[PDB]
């Protein structure tokens, strides 16, 4: 029994040696060809001609594929609102038009750039503000609405209102999108190896494009070099085009996207505009709240609607608001469709929450910990969508984090530093989070497994979840081994495939370990029941003895398992029924130092206390806290996507787009898993841990804001109840321009003023 | 070593063994691209689809790889890796007296959070300089310091200090077509000479709008009265530029709050960005050109006392 | 048309028709079948393609060892250069290198795609400096990105070398 033990990731050593095989590391067939996408260079235009005459003379040049080559259907996407290849019009800059096939990837790239597309521009809608103004939305307004809103506002001593923007984010999984498609030559059959989190929808969309039944199409997934949500659906843009190449040529075809294609084409995290209005007492107790959310969806629905439901479910963070209205709109724009990204609308709406919470505290002139603590739910409270909080452990997290991080003493040292320092300031901020566990679409909370025991007693586990680096397969093996009572060494998982487990949901929403662990556990239990007669006959015997006795007695050693998350079904009308199976909670405290003259900052120290129940693997789980926090810190402070006025992405590589680096992380970086806090709702008293700790990266953002407040007390004005807008990401540009002084100024110059103070 | 010749689908590569060979190759084929590290040509080819049908690799040539100590400074051949430059200057800085290594420590400051070990082990000094990116972090340090450039064609040799005129146009240098960069002497700093270099955290567009500078002051002896002042910047135009109107005004002025004010007045105006300037951050960029000078100003007062 | 001669993990490579445009990453993965070295960007920024290169420095005696990005190294610059990839330092089939063994047992590898390059950055440091400082270790990875780990466990596994 290795459950609760810090077992290294099963593939770690092969990953270290370069022996772990990712999809492009698979050998080529002797005849295997290469696909390269041809993509719109316009935001909104009519396609007038395509001309492939020059690509044609490009050595090993095979063909150009377009809308006309598709045997079955050109209609695709989660909500059947996309094309496989664009026909008459292009609606974003990475919009796939066609594809070049060639004998080498070098030759396919060469041919692709020399394909001549002629266009006629059409009016484009790029920003959320363009969409708000042209009323260019997908669907109708989502809304949540509890208590009395004017009555809370009437009882309000203080009302603050405003606007906030949070920028998007590229996934920057180290492995880009990649599919290999092998056509069998018989009955439409096709076998695909893809870097995807969704083998089911790859299998479905390939079958649909080809006009062939789903049972013809086999999708296999060994591993991904990262997904982070961006291989939940948009992986099919490559997968489907590679399948058509395979269909049409009769040869195996592969594609790995280059980074610059990957970031243009495949979508990212949703930018959010919020317009907010809070109503609160002089004590800082919140009494009303209203927030209108707008997401930038891009040119297709994709998972946009569902990201907004999760947004609205998180607009309270950890705070009891008796009167409360949240709404949301999805803007339909001429940008690449945005998709899942670790957090799925939670980070955005939680960042809106923490921003007005920070304004309340400043407006009241109270210490921010006290205003937040004062407003926190207690055990048993209902949330704004009417679900109760059992095992609500944020107060233990807070306590233990306050104490372990020495917050109160470090508060004074930060004040002291700011009284003694003129052109550098420090900030310190403790922040909570709660994140709701389950897919928002209830029918996805389903999981299958297939387990075989072979006559040597070796066990092959297959489940519907994929490995993208998060230790799922390690955790499933730990569970099987505990459930079967055999060494982990006797258990192997090879890969994920639609012919071992059909109709699987994406490996998403942090629940994989819960739901696949539960399915795997039930297969094990059926195998133990089938073996018990032989155990009874030979109690002092071995697993290998019993397994052979069961085989020679013609008892099957193969079984399915399945699991269905119970009691789920939140309704938006009525505003009732459980949206989530439970909640994961944590608290991060971060300190920073800014350079008021440059915009730079150092992340000095971060302490995190996370409630993950009883951890299956506390090494994998602390590693999820850590990576999730650092992608959050990237989102809120470093990572900035930038477009031309005409809708074209500028930032398409690591040289212009800055994910956190080795030297970006807090000099002192502490993660603690909360002790003695078992979860009765998930497998072996464990909790989901994947997306929950990402929002805790905002603790660096609110630490930077506090360090700007201190710089603005020094050099800009004298009012300590001032509210200045800091959007996300707080880059050096934003940090420096907010540090208003004689330079920004120029009051040195001079001048004249100012604000600048003197 | 003998000259090697590789021939591909579109490109011929000559690997020159000898300086003499190179100058003859480049005279026959003045179009020919020198490739050393390829950390720039590889990006132009892959992402800008530049085809250069003739490449000379001069990396074998000793001369282009020589490190020569001299009475006025330390000379590096143009094919030398930034990792070597970095290593040698670190030794110079640990060995020599602070007052001789002011410029060196400016180079090292730009080299610090520059790329990564992989890039620096292959990126050539000469490749950075001749690439002439508006956002080159080295060329502002070389220009502000008058770093001497030995330039050779077949027959001719000359040494010019880098100044504003070394960068006439976008991505272009004042080397003639048959000419190559042979070596770069980064100077010792003299007595009453102080130097600083700074860079913007953020870059966000491919070769524009990252503020980067080199800052040099020489005072009259024992004094705080300006004899020379250079302030050069990348990321404020389509090339490395010197604030020449502004610093000329301060010759024979003293290093006080009035100089601070007048230099900021000059910089605000002489480097002024139109609201539609390539790269944006119009105000951030302006604040940094002044804030960088103020850091220099304060550092120079600390060194004076 | 001259012959290009180099070594990859101790093994001579004679390329009789080198194409100037061939990068080293393309040549390792697709001519030599050595796929532990990864593509992450093709532009020098991520380090996924990091290898070690060795050559006799004629101006210093010394064979010198240094790291490079296989994605930007033209194979035509590598005549008489020795390349070392992740599969050249060790394997699960034989014996793992200490660098490989430590990054794996320390929880330094999640998805694993960046792990070969980080291993080769670390390996190169140690070939030049068998007793690095903690400082030298952190600066070794300036050129290497990881999206998964948040870096703490990697640096921590490697301080054991200091
Ligand atoms: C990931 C990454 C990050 C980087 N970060 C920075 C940074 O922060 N700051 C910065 O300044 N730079 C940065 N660089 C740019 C890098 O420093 C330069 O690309 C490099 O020094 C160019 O050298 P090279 O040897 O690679 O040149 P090559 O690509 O081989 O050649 C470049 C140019 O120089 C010419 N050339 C080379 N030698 C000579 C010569 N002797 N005479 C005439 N012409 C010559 C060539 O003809 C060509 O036009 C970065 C590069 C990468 C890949
Ligand atoms: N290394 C790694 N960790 C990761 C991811 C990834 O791609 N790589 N994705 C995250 C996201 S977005 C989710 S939803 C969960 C998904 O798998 P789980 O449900 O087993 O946590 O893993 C998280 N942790
Ligand atoms: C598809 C989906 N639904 C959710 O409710 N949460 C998620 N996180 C990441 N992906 C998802
Ligand atoms: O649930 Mo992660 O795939 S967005
Ligand atoms: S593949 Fe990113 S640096 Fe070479
Ligand atoms: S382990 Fe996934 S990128 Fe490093
Ligand atoms: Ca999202």
């Amino acid at each position: 029994d290795t459950v609760g033990r810090p077992l290294p990731h099963l593939a770690a050593a092969m990953q270290a040696s370069g022996e772990a095989v990712y999809c492009d590391d698979i050998p080529r067939y002797e005849n295997e060809l290469f696909l390269r996408l041809v993509t719109s260079t316009r935001a909104h235009a009519k396609i007038k001609s395509i001309d492939v005459s020059e690509a044609q003379k490009v050595p090993g040049f095979v063909c150009f594929l377009s809308a006309d080559d598709i045997p079955g259907s050109n209609e695709t996407g989660l909500f059947n609102d996309e094309t496989v290849f664009a026909k008459d019009t292009v609606t974003c800059v990475g919009h796939i038009i066609g594809a070049v096939v060639a004998d080498t990837p070098e030759h396919a790239e060469r041919a692709a750039h020399v394909v001549k597309v002629t266009y006629e521009d059409l009016p484009a809608i790029i920003t959320i503000e363009d969409a708000i103004k042209n009323n260019s939305f997908y669907g109708s307004e989502l809304k949540i609405e509890k208590g009395d809103l004017k009555k809370g506002f009437s009882e309000a001593d203080n009302v603050v209102s405003g606007e906030l923007y949070i920028g998007g984010q590229d996934h920057f999984y180290l492995e880009t999108h990649c599919t290999i498609a092998i056509p069998k030559g018989e009955e439409g059959e096709m076998e695909l190896f893809v870097s995807t989190q969704n083998a089911m929808k790859t299998q479905s969309f390939v079958a649909k494009m080809l006009g062939v039944p789903v049972n013809r199409i086999l999708v296999r997934v060994k591993r991904m070099g990262g997904g982070f949500g961006g291989k939940e659906t948009r992986s099919t843009l490559v997968s489907v085009a590679v399948a058509l190449a395979a269909y049409k040529t009769g040869h195996p075809v592969r594609c790995m996207l280059d980074r610059n294609e990957d970031m243009l084409i495949t979508g990212g995290r949703h930018p959010f505009l919020a317009r907010y209005k809070v109503g609160f007492m002089k004590t800082g107790t919140i009494v009303a709240l209203e927030v209108d959310h707008y997401s930038n969806a891009g040119n297709s629905r994709d998972l946009s609607h569902s990201i907004m439901e999760r947004a609205l479910f998180h607009m309270d963070n950890c705070y009891k608001i008796p009167n409360i209205r949240g709404t949301g709109r999805l803007c339909k724009t001429n940008l690449s469709s945005n998709t899942a990204f670790r957090g799925f609308g939670g980070p955005q709406a939680l960042f809106i929450a923490e921003n007005w919470m920070s304004e309340v505290a400043v407006t009241c002139g109270l210490p921010a910990e006290e205003v937040r603590w004062k407003n926190m739910y207690k055990e048993g409270d209902l949330t704004h969508f009417n679900q109760r909080l059992e095992g609500f452990s944020v107060p233990r997290c807070w306590d233990e984090c306050l104490k372990s991080s020495q917050y109160y003493a470090r508060k004074s040292e930060v004040d002291k530093f700011n009284k003694e320092n003129c052109w550098k300031k420090r900030g310190l901020c403790i922040i909570p989070t709660k994140f709701g566990i389950s897919f928002t679409v209830p029918f996805l909370n389903q999981a299958g497994a297939l387990i075989h025991v072979y006559t040597d007693g070796s066990v092959l586990v297959s489940h519907g979840g994929t490995e993208m680096g998060q230790g799922l397969h390690t955790k499933m093996v730990q569970v099987a081994s505990k459930a079967l009572k055999i060494p982990i060494s006797k258990i192997y998982i090879s890969e994920t495939s639609t012919n071992t487990v059909p109709n699987s949901s994406p490996t998403a929403a942090s629940v994989s370990t819960d739901i696949y662990g539960q399915a795997v556990y039930e297969a094990c239990q059926t195998i133990l029941k089938r073996l018990e007669p032989f155990k009874k006959k030979n109690p002092d015997g071995s697993w290998e003895d019993w397994v052979m006795a069961a085989y020679q007695d013609r008892v099957s050693l193969s079984t399915t398992g399945f699991y269905r998350t119970p009691n789920l079904g939140y309704s938006f009308e009525t505003n009732s029924g459980n949206a989530f199976h439970y909640f994961t909670y944590g608290v991060a405290c971060s300190e920073v130092e800014i350079d008021c003259l440059t915009g730079d900052h150092k992340n000095l120290r971060t302490d995190i206390v996370m409630d993950v129940g009883s951890s299956l693997n506390p090494a994998i789980d602390i590693g999820q806290v850590e990576g999730a926090f650092v992608q959050g810190l990237g989102l809120f402070t470093l990572e900035e996507l930038h477009y031309s006025p005409e809708g074209s992405l500028h930032t398409r590589g690591p040289s212009t787009y800055k994910i956190p680096a080795f030297g970006s992380i807090p000099t002192e970086f502490r993660v603690s898993l909360l002790r003695d806090c078992p979860n009765k709702k998930a497998i072996y008293a464990s909790k989901a841990v994947g997306e929950p700790p990402l929002f805790l990266g905002a603790s660096v953002f609110f630490a930077i804001k506090d360090a700007i407040r201190a710089a603005r007390a020094q050099h800009t004005n004298n009012n300590t109840k001032e509210l200045f807008r800091l959007d996300s990401p707080a880059t050096p540009e934003k940090i420096r321009n907010a540090c208003v002084d004689k330079f920004t100024t120029l009051c040195v110059t001079g001048a004249p003023g100012n604000c600048k103070p003197w | 070593p003998k000259q090697l010749r590789f021939e591909g689908e579109r490109v011929t590569w000559i690997q020159a063994s000898t300086l003499k060979e190179l100058l003859d190759l480049k005279a026959q084929h003045p179009e020919a691209k020198l490739v050393v590290g390829n950390t720039e040509i590889g990006i132009e080819m892959k992402f800008k689809n530049q085809l250069f049908p003739m490449i000379i690799c001069p990396a074998w040539i000793p001369e282009l790889n020589a490190v020569e100590h001299g009475p006025e400074g330390i000379s590096f051949g143009a094919a030398c890796a930034l990792s070597s430059v970095e290593k040698t200057l670190l030794e110079a800085v640990a060995k020599l007296p602070t007052q001789k290594t002011e410029v060196f420590r400016g180079v090292l400051e730009q080299l610090r959070w520059f790329a990564g070990k992989q890039v620096k082990s292959v990126a050539s000094l000469g490749g950075n300089i001749i690439t002439a990116s508006p956002i080159s972090d080295l060329n502002p340090v070389f220009m502000a310091s008058g770093t001497k450039l030995t330039i050779v064609s077949r027959g001719t040799r000359r040494t010019v200090p880098m100044d504003h005129t070394f960068f006439p146009s976008y991505r272009k240098t004042l080397l003639g077509p048959e000419e190559i960069l042979l070596s770069i002497e980064i100077p010792y700093s003299r007595e009453d000479e102080f130097f600083s270099a700074f860079k913007q955290a953020s870059r966000r567009e491919d070769d524009i709008a990252k503020v980067t500078c080199g800052m040099r002051v020489l005072f009259q002896p024992g004094s705080m009265q300006v004899k020379e002042l250079a302030l050069c910047y990348g990321g404020m135009a389509d090339r490395t530029i010197s604030a020449l109107k502004t610093t000329q005004k301060q010759l024979s002025k003293f290093w006080n709050e009035k100089l601070l004010q007048d230099v900021c007045a000059g910089l605000a105006e002489e480097l002024s960005l139109s609201p539609d300037a390539p790269g944006g951050m119009i105000e951030f960029r302006r604040t940094l050109t002044l804030s960088f000078f103020f850091k220099f100003y304060l550092t120079v007062l600390k060194k004076l006392g | 048309a001259d012959e290009l001669v180099f070594f990859v993990n101790g093994k001579k490579v004679v390329e009789k028709n080198a194409d100037p445009e061939t990068t080293l990453l393309a040549y390792l993965r697709r001519k030599l079948g050595l796929r532990g070295t990864k593509l992450g960007c093709g532009e020098g920024g991520c380090g996924a393609c990091t290898v070690m290169l060795s050559k006799y420095d004629r101006l210093q005696d010394k064979i010198i060892h240094f790291s490079a990005n296989a994605c930007l190294a033209p194979i035509c610059t590598l005549h008489h250069v020795a390349v070392t990839t992740v599969e050249g330092i060790g394997s699960t089939k034989t014996r793992l290198h200490p660098v490989q063994e430590r990054i794996a047992k320390s929880h330094g590898s999640q998805c694993g795609f960046c792990t070969p390059g980080i291993v080769m950055s670390m390996y190169t440091l140690l070939r030049n400096q068998p007793e690095p400082t903690v400082e030298e270790i952190e600066d070794a990875f300036q050129g290497n990105l990881c999206r998964c780990t948040g870096y703490r466990p990697i640096l921590q596994g490697f301080r054991t070398f200091a």
